[PDB]
């Protein structure tokens, strides 16, 4: 294409005939690339995409819902069932019986004291304490004050007193398994937990004071103290009194102790009659105080008639006894006997004191040296 | 006759090895260990055997220690001495007893047979014979034990085994105390407590007597004549001495029975002139053979059904007491 | 005077000798008994400068003038190739047939080199050239080269017969070799006038021995587009 | 051009083988287009000079005219001084001095007067002329008013008046050769041109005034006339009074006029001393008006003492004469003279007579029928 | 003396002639004509010879009309009378007098001799003795003048002429008057005015002897006494009279001087009871031979070296007043 290319500008050259070749090129080959066509707008473009998937899947995983636990669960109760009966020995504190050497003091008024003896006649373990012992118990009591709503006692605690309520009100409750019942009042009057002075052992109800209230309380410990020791005291007196008696020195110890056990005491005023001439002889007796003066009626002396008045045969003191004859014999009573003064006399039923050592001729027989004695000493003059 | 032998013999055996406690007699290498059985609510006592024999033993442990609190300390070292002077076919024995920073140690003798409380509660109550066989070995020990002037104070059928020969052993000498005189501790089982004793008026071997009266009447009736739901009620009977006896009871058992429940020392058997011949000759043991029941010759109504490792201080601590054991 | 020798122009561009063939052969397509009027293959040629040689000495003698021309030639093309373009056909009088000359710078380039080509042959005693103009053409049929033409009725060169080459461009021929050749002697075997000698005016012929390499050559592509635009 | 514009694209076609022919033609003809760098500025600054001069001397001269300067300078030149001159008479117009027969009215106040009179005390016409003449002169002097600018007398000008200045103010002009120089001024005050009353002159310098004024003045003719008149009068009034004195009888007219020309006047006024006794008799008294009386103090009559007091021996009165011892002898006064009342004497020196007329003696003598006559006058009683 | 023999034959032959003046004596066709040396500035006085005699004279042209002018008519009508009655050898001569329709031509006496100022100025100042030699002259001629009660007037210098014979000749009457008695014209020459004049004192004789004195002095010094530039100036030195010598004036010049120059009429030489003897006998003339000097045989001390045509009016004019000529 060069020839003709050369050619075509020279055609146009002869035909224009212009004064600049130069320019003339330049617009003619110009001229010649712009008729060449042509050129061509771009196209929208759209892109779609197309696709098929088959995959079949054996195995999938499934897990669902929630847990949600509003309350916590009471444990289940044990299936096997367990019961008890056996009973463990009770014991108190020991103590020495026999005085140590003298080594509490709650003052009272006489209505408060007085209030407190009525309080207690029932209870048995103050019923039939003698006048001494229930004085030094009194006195042993001291006194607890209490503010409206206190507990005296708690249900299930351990006890060591017992109480005589002096003021207030109370309230008294008790637990059964699972329920508490408000059983009973109490209003200025009563008392409670006597089983306490025997020994340790669980409160059975409890008591809630309903007001400003007083109690009089007694420890056992002091309450027993008191008690045995006077009554080892008292033992060790009759055994005394027993042993001074030469009717019965060929007694043995253990012998005398049986006395003592049983034998009893009585007071008497001046002037009353101990004994009566004619009835029963029943007993003998020891005077421990006083004098006793023994009297016949001189009449049971002949053949009907005659004295018929009052004669002193014999007049007792201090250690003596009188009424021996009960023990070996079975007649009535020879004569009287009166107190002379304040007397107070050992009492011993003969048939008591027979079924303990048997009859008492044989215990004067058994130290034979001395039945001689014995025999004119209770059959004799004097 | 041989009773006063027997009796003799005795006191002379007793009074030697109660004025002479034989103290830490075997050694605990000699015998091993088996089962524990001694739980519970206070003591550890577990079973053991031994080397060269091969005997089965109970072996009390108290620890030396342990001692010091509790109620007492007393009621033991005394409780020592009395089992090991003491010997009765129907009592139990202490066999080996020994100490040392261990320190007390109890070998008692082992029956393996069963509890009187729980025979008599399961079949309610027994025959009057049965009931008899039991009472005359009873009546028998305590006849012993008052010869030596001792005082068991804790009769109950929870304190009495059956053993394998169907006879009574008596266990827990807890409260026997040695007594001539009188004595005042407050102790017993509410069921079986003496009025004198209730009362404080002081006490010898009369409730022993009594305590038997309660024990006879249960084991025939299958319940104490003083029972109550309240420990007061119960010791309010036990003072008023009334009783109700069961309709089956024979004429010669209630006058037994009226005799040993005597509120009144004068009349109670036992505490008379007697003494435990009131009781030996009374209608209702007339046919029981005293001699034949001593030697376990009779036969018996029934034959009773047949953990951890504990160690010493290397030091003994409270030796500085426990010196007589 | 009747020449016997002549310097010749041979044409060596096959395509102007092809294009006369055919032109030949056309014309004897429409009347074959032209035939041996026309001119033999191989002979194409201008005539450059007619003489008489006619003797052996004589004839060297034109070779001896025609080498002394050489140089001469050389000075008139002024380091420029003559090229002579044949275009179109002429009579003379209708008994002679050629092709033309075409109208240029060369013609007179030519007429110069065979004014002194006359000039030179006659300076060596060599009766040469003529009074007549010289009018250079390429012939390619002569009617008295077959006289039974005349004697059977054709007389002249009909117009008509080459009418369809009357502006056909032959081609180029560019001088280079000029040849001495007989009228009388015998052709070559290729039909080319019997040559006593030649001689090559081309350099061959470039004005520097060494190429270009070809940079002329744009020259000749751009003067023939500017001749083919007219 | 064609072709070798194409034959440079066609070697870079053969050359480069681009693919495509026309955007090849493009870009080559483009930048053959943009190649030529044929355009150029040039701007030129250049030095261009002539190398070498020759130099030769020229003789030409160049002068300029100072500015015009004017001078004038005083100069004297005296010319052969000689002190040779001739001098010419001079006369003044003549007069009949003998009074014609009675046949100047020009006003005055007493300050005009009175100032006419000071103005004309040293001019020497006018210093010793009499009371009466000085009178009859200023009476003559008429005034000339005279205006500013006015020329009260020029150089060279005849002169006839003599003036003195009233009022005004006046230059004064001299011309000495040919230069005039204003040599002074009168301011109210002066006098000039008295040579004018002696006689007829050229006057020697110019007045001019410079003010209205006035200036009294006098013209020659009058002042003469006035004063020869007077002193014509005068001498015949002299003349008169010496020839009735028969003393003087034998005296000739000329002899008698020597005497008038120098005889003297005097004024007394009433009472005052004309002559005193004892002093020297020098000259004698013609009395020509009033009396005089004659006192003589008679002691000089003894020999020491007496009257000392005065006596009158004579009384004279007009035409008498006294004191004419003083003519013939040479002795103190006998006795002294005093004027009766207003007086006017003659008074002649006694050596002036003399040396004039020779001794008085002689005269008295010259007529010897009176001679004796003459003696008893002289010398005599009365 | 002859003096007087002299004078009264002098007032005789005066007296005679005055009242009865030579009018019109000579003709003029018997005097020529020569030079014309008169002019001046007033009047025509030309030089002329005489007839028979043939002598020469000098004649003073006097137009009778030019006359009635100038400053007098009668000084010179005067004149005339003078000139004619008078006859001294010291005094010029009025030789012949005539008028007629002319009128009035005095035909002078002539001394081809020099002037008197002309050689004062010219050697300064004469000798003593030589001044002396003119003063005699003056007096002498003075004598004869006032004998006839004539007064010059006007001397000085100029108007003395010296003769061929080397004596004086006193010329010009100008003022020449005879008086007896006083005059009054204020007339003469400045530097020669005697006090009297100038004040108008009246005066006679004495003026003569003063300007005598000043001629006196002028001669002896070369100027006069009261020389000044100005006038006024001159009189007023005249009127105070005082006057200053040269040295070389001798004793008795000064004192003679000092006496002519007298302002004081009383002391003034000539006006004395003497007159002219007061200066004929000064010891300044005591040399001197009056009568010598008279007859002039003494020997002068100095000898001195040696125009138109008018016509009458054929008529007589101003004849009809001075007929008296």
């Amino acid at each position: 294409g060069l020839t003709e290319l050369l050619q075509g500008y020279t055609v146009e050259v002869l035909r224009q005939q212009p004064p600049d070749l130069v320019d003339f090129a330049v617009e003619y080959f110009t001229r010649l690339r712009e008729a060449r066509r042509q050129e061509s707008d771009t196209f929208i473009v759209s892109p779609t995409t197309f696709h098929t998937q088959e995959s079949s899947a054996v195995p999938v995983i499934e897990e669902d819902g929630e847990s949600d636990s509003d309350s916590e669960d009471a444990d289940l109760e044990v299936p096997v069932p367990s019961k008890f009966t056996r009973r463990v020995s009770v014991c108190a504190e020991t103590f020495n019986p026999d005085e140590e050497e003298e080594d509490v003091v709650h003052p009272k008024t006489d209505e408060q004291r007085c209030r407190l003896q009525e309080a207690c006649k029932d209870i048995l373990l103050f019923k039939n304490l003698d006048q001494e012992q229930l004085s030094q118990v009194l006195d042993a009591m001291f006194e607890k004050i209490v503010k409206t709503d206190e507990h005296v006692i708690d249900q299930g605690d351990d006890g060591d007193n017992f109480y005589v309520i002096e003021r207030g009100t109370y309230d008294i409750l008790v637990t059964k398994d699972n329920q508490t019942r408000s059983v009973g009042q109490y209003d200025n009057r009563g008392s409670f937990g006597e089983l306490a002075l025997m020994y340790n052992t669980p409160r059975a109800a409890t008591i809630i004071a309903t007001s400003e209230g007083s109690l009089w309380g007694l420890d056992r410990v002091t309450f027993r103290r008191i008690i045995v020791k006077n009554n080892a005291k008292k033992r060790k007196m009759f055994e005394s009194f027993i042993e001074s008696v030469p009717l019965f020195k060929s007694l043995e110890m253990s012998e005398r102790m049986k006395i003592v056990d049983v034998i009893g005491e009585k007071i008497y005023k001046d002037g009353e009659r101990i004994i009566a001439q004619g009835e029963k002889a029943d007993s003998f007796y020891i005077i421990e105080s006083g004098e006793v003066s023994i009297l016949i009626r001189s009449k049971t002396k002949s053949n009907k008639n005659g004295g018929n008045q009052e004669v002193e045969i014999a007049h007792c003191h201090k250690g003596q006894y009188f009424g021996e004859l009960a023990l070996v014999t079975n007649k009535p009573r020879a004569a009287s006997a009166y107190a002379v003064g304040d007397v107070k006399c050992l009492v011993m039923d003969v048939q008591a004191f027979e079924r303990l050592l048997g009859p008492c001729m044989d215990i004067m027989k058994r130290n034979i040296s001395h039945y001689e004695e014995q025999l004119v000493k209770m059959f004799g003059s004097n | 006759e041989s009773v006063k032998e027997f009796l003799a013999k005795a006191k002379e055996d007793f009074l030697k090895k109660w004025e002479t406690p034989s103290q830490n007699t075997a050694q605990l290498d000699q015998f091993d260990r088996i089962k524990t059985l001694g739980t519970g609510s206070f003591g550890r006592v577990m079973l053991v055997k031994h080397k060269e024999s091969g005997n089965h033993y109970a072996m009390k442990i108290l620890d030396k220690q342990k001692v010091v609190k509790l109620k007492q300390i007393e009621h033991t070292l005394n409780e020592k001495r009395i089992l090991q002077a003491v010997n009765f076919p129907f009592l139990v024995k202490l066999e080996f007893s020994f100490k040392d920073n261990s320190n007390l140690y109890m070998v008692m003798e082992y029956v393996a047979g069963g509890e009187m409380f729980s025979h008599l509660r399961r079949i309610g109550r027994f025959s009057e014979p049965h009931a008899r066989f039991y009472a005359a070995q009873i009546v028998l020990t305590f006849e012993y034990l008052h010869s030596l002037d001792l005082i068991y104070r804790d009769l109950k059928p929870e304190n009495l085994l059956i053993d394998q020969q169907g006879y009574i052993q008596v266990t827990d000498f807890g409260f026997a105390k040695r007594v001539k005189g009188r004595t005042w501790t407050l102790c017993g089982t509410p069921e079986y407590l003496a009025p004198e004793i209730i009362l404080s008026k002081g006490y010898n071997k009369a409730v022993d007597w009594w305590a038997l009266g309660v024990l006879i009447y249960e084991m025939a009736a299958g319940y104490p004549p003083f029972f109550a739901d309240q420990p007061i009620q119960i010791y309010e009977k036990i003072v008023s001495g009334k009783v109700r006896f069961p309709s089956h009871f024979s004429s010669d058992l209630k006058d037994l029975l009226r005799n040993l429940l005597q509120v009144d020392l004068t009349k109670r058997f036992g505490n008379l002139k007697n003494g435990v011949n009131d009781i030996k000759n009374h209608k209702w043991f007339a046919t029981t053979d005293w001699i034949a029941i001593y030697q376990r010759k009779v036969e018996a109504p029934f034959i009773p059904k047949f953990e951890e490792e504990i160690r010493v201080s290397i030091n003994e601590k409270c030796g500085k007491e426990f010196t007589e054991f | 005077y009747q020449p016997n020798y002549f310097l010749s122009i041979p044409i060596t561009n096959k395509k102007i000798t092809a294009g006369i063939k055919v032109l030949q052969n056309s014309i004897l397509r429409q009347d074959n008994r032209l035939t041996k009027a026309m001119v033999g293959d191989g002979s194409f040629h201008i005539t450059l400068l007619v003489m008489q040689l006619l003797n052996e000495d004589e004839v060297n003698i034109g070779t001896d003038a025609l080498l002394e021309l050489k140089p001469f030639v050389e000075e008139i093309l002024e380091g420029k190739h003559l090229t002579l373009p044949f275009h179109g056909i002429g009579t003379f009088q209708g008994q002679v047939g050629f092709v033309k000359l075409a109208d240029g710078d060369h013609v007179s380039a030519l007429l110069e080199i065979a004014e002194t080509a006359k000039r030179t042959f006659q300076e060596k005693g060599i009766l040469a050239g003529e009074s007549r103009t010289f009018k250079p053409h390429l012939t390619f049929m002569k009617l008295s080269k077959a006289p039974m033409l005349w004697k059977k009725g054709v007389r002249k060169i009909e117009p008509g017969l080459y009418e369809q080459f009357i502006d056909h461009r032959f081609g180029e021929e560019i001088l280079y070799q000029i040849d001495l050749c007989s009228m009388l002697k015998k052709k070559q075997s290729n039909g080319y006038y019997h040559c006593e000698s030649s001689i090559v005016i081309g350099e061959k012929d470039r004005k520097e021995p060494e190429d270009a390499e070809l940079v002329r050559l744009s020259k000749r592509l751009v003067e023939n587009a500017v001749l083919k635009a007219v």
